[PDB]
This record gives structure tokens, C-alpha cells and sequence, in this order.
């Protein structure tokens, strides 16, 4: 009589409370400072927000009734408790008797965790409120949150296929734009890198924030090359050079990226790598070939950034500023290559 | 000259 996706949550916090347990309570004075009121006020103010924007109707998602947002954040919460008590209590910190102070005292942890789990609710009853509007309301930095989903399908098992195949979308959202927006702190962390993007042989093959949205970047589209390699049937030895045009503008035009697709940058590198080689295919095979991956709507080559402001089309980009800024390395392969994952 | 002369229609 529910879906099978609110019906899992139900078993999943049974006679769970929306409190710690009494062995999250412990690993919390296990530590020399107690994370439970500082853990305890971020709920506190994460749910008043919640309940505030839940209940207030923009014009652009109209605004519903106070009881079922603390119905929605009530179990956000059971989940939560749940969750942070897995997690720490597998943290190999708490398993080598280490006192987690500096775990525990991380805000923006508790904060996309919170987030991430009242995406699961909100996605689970299907929601209007499509993500991001969950880390939007609650002010929260998409290159910071990513990093708790990876956390939370390992740290909750009795999550449905269902829910993760969303939780990896979201997270795929947010390595393909979202994290590439002018206001995203990858910008504060490539600055305190003396601008040095991490390359695909020191992130597949140093360690950090940068690396790891990196890691997942390169691995999110190697993986959607491998599949418009196939579907347009292409040598490996061209893939193998479309990709070191994909990381050129990674790593040497990185601001290319900033307010945009990696799929406007990937598909640009394929018809720019096909042509001065003498195996041309065009951006209509391309388009429609693209055109068939989950991810793939009609406004990612269709409503290209241009200007920062007029956007417009994919082909326009190419001519108006892709073709300047990469055919310098592109026609020098008519030259060393950088390694596919996998 | 790399450039593109197509025309995105549909």
C-alpha cells in the first residue's frame, strides 16, 4: 500500500529514535570534547531552515503544509543517528581505541550527511523538490557534499538499488557542473594550488579534495567516452588521443569549464580529434549518439555558456572559443598521449 | 581550418 521505496525506509529506522543511541552516545564521550550539543545545534538549525523554505511558496515550487516537513525531517534524522553511528563506529580510529575529537568536530560532514539523507526522504516519497534544492536551502557547497554519498551507501546497506542508482546520479550531477560554478570552492582550492589542476596519472595512478573531485571527474568521463567511443565506432587509438585533447582543457583552459557541462568539453574534443586525424565523425552522429545516456538532455548542446552574458549552441562554442584555445595542441597530431583508466 | 560549417537544426 506504500512504494517500495517508502516501504524500505520504514524498515530501515524502525524502532530507531530521532536521538543517538546509547552506543553513538558513548564513542561522543569517548572523546575528550564531546561532539553531542555542537551535533545537536546544526540539526537544530539545518530542520528550522528546512521547515521555513519547505513552507514558503516561491514562485517556481509552490510551498506545502508544516506537517509533513517535520514528518520528512523527523525521519532524516532517525537515518541520520543511524548512519553516524555505523560510520563511527567502523571509523578504523574507533576500531585502534583513537580518540575521534577532530572526526566528530567537522561541521560540513554532519551537514551533507543531514543533506545527503533528506535527499533520500524527499527523493523516496518523489518528492516535487528535484535535487539541488536540498543543498541549495541549506546553503551547502556541492564540491564538499559529493564526498558523504560515497560514505552513505557504504555506511547503509537496506538502501534499494533505487535509491543509490539516485545517489550517483546526484553525485554525477555535481562532477559534470554544479561544481564548476562560479561560486564553487574547487576555485579556492585549485588558487591554494598556485592553479596546478591534478593530472590523470597522479589521481588514477597525491592526495586531497582536489584529487579526489579529479579522480571522479577523469573516472565519469573516461567512462562516457568508452560509450560514445562505441556507439560511434572509432578506433582505441583515436579514443586514446580524444581523451589527452579532454584532459589538455581539463589541466591547460580550466576556466572553460567554469559555469558548464564536461560533456560540452568532451564532445568538442571528439569532432576536433577525429578531424585532424583522417577519421571524421560529425556533431549530428555526435549529438545523437550522445543523445541516448542518461544524463544527456537537449540543453547541454543546445544552451552553451558563450559569454559571462549570451548563450546559444554547441557548434557555435567550438567556432567561437574552443577551436582558438585548443587547435594549438590539436594540430600536432597530424606528440605524447596521457592513460585511459580501467 | 578546424571549424565546424554545420548547422544544428534537429
Amino acid at each position: 500500500e506504500f512504494t517500495q521505496s517508502v516501504s524500505r525506509l520504514q524498515s530501515i529506522v524502525a524502532g530507531l529514535k530521532n536521538a543517538p543511541s546509547d552506543q553513538l552516545i558513548n564513542i561522543f564521550e569517548s572523546c575528550v570534547r564531546n561532539p553531542v550539543e555542537n551535533i545537536m545545534k546544526i540539526l537544530k538549525g539545518i530542520g528550522e531552515t528546512f521547515c521555513q523554505h519547505y513552507t514558503q511558496s516561491t514562485d517556481e515550487q509552490p510551498g506545502s503544509h508544516i506537517d509533513f516537513a517535520v514528518n520528512r525531517l523527523k525521519l532524516a534524522e532517525i537515518l541520520y543517528y543511524k548512519i553516524l553511528e555505523t560510520v563511527m563506529v567502523q571509523e578504523t580510529r574507533r576500531l585502534h581505541g583513537m580518540d575521534m575529537s577532530v572526526l566528530l568536530e567537522q561541521d560540513i560532514f554532519h551537514r551533507s550527511l543531514m543533506a545527503c539523507c533528506l535527499e533520500i526522504v524527499l527523493f523516496a516519497y518523489s518528492s516535487p523538490r528535484t535535487f539541488p534544492w536540498i543543498i541549495e536551502v541549506l546553503n551547502l557547497q556541492p564540491f564538499y557534499f559529493y564526498k558523504v554519498i560515497e560514505v552513505v551507501i557504504r555506511s547503509e546497506e537496506g538502501l534499494s538499488r533505487d535509491m543509490v542508482k539516485h545517489l550517483n546520479s546526484i553525485e554525477e550531477q555535481i562532477l559534470e557542473s554544479l561544481a564548476w560554478s562560479h561560486d564553487s570552492a574547487l576555485w579556492e582550492a585549485l588558487q591554494v594550488s598556485a592553479n596546478k589542476v591534478p593530472t590523470c596519472e597522479e589521481v588514477i595512478f597525491r592526495t586531497g579534495s582536489l584529487a579526489l573531485f579529479y579522480r571522479k571527474v577523469y573516472h565519469l568521463a573516461s567512462v562516457r567516452l568508452r560509450d560514445l567511443c562505441l556507439k560511434l565506432d572509432v578506433s582505441n587509438e583515436l579514443r586514446r588521443k580524444i581523451w589527452t585533447c579532454f584532459e589538455f582543457t581539463l589541466v591547460h583552459c580550466p576556466d572553460l569549464m567554469k559555469d558548464r557541462h564536461l560533456d560540452q568539453l568532451l564532445l568538442c574534443a571528439f569532432y576536433i580529434m577525429a578531424k585532424v586525424t583522417k577519421e571524421e565523425r560529425t556533431f549530428q552522429e555526435i549529438m545523437k549518439s550522445y543523445r541516448n545516456q542518461p544524463q544527456a538532455n537537449s540543453h547541454v548542446y543546445r544552451s552553451v555558456l558563450l559569454k559571462s552574458e549570451e548563450r546559444g549552441d554547441l557548434i557555435k562554442f567550438y567556432n567561437t572559443i574552443y577551436v582558438g584555445r585548443v587547435k594549438s595542441f590539436a594540430l600536432k597530431y597530424d606528440p605524447p598521449l596521457s592513460p585511459f583508466p580501467h | 581550418d578546424i571549424y565546424c560549417y554545420e548547422e544544428f537544426s534537429d
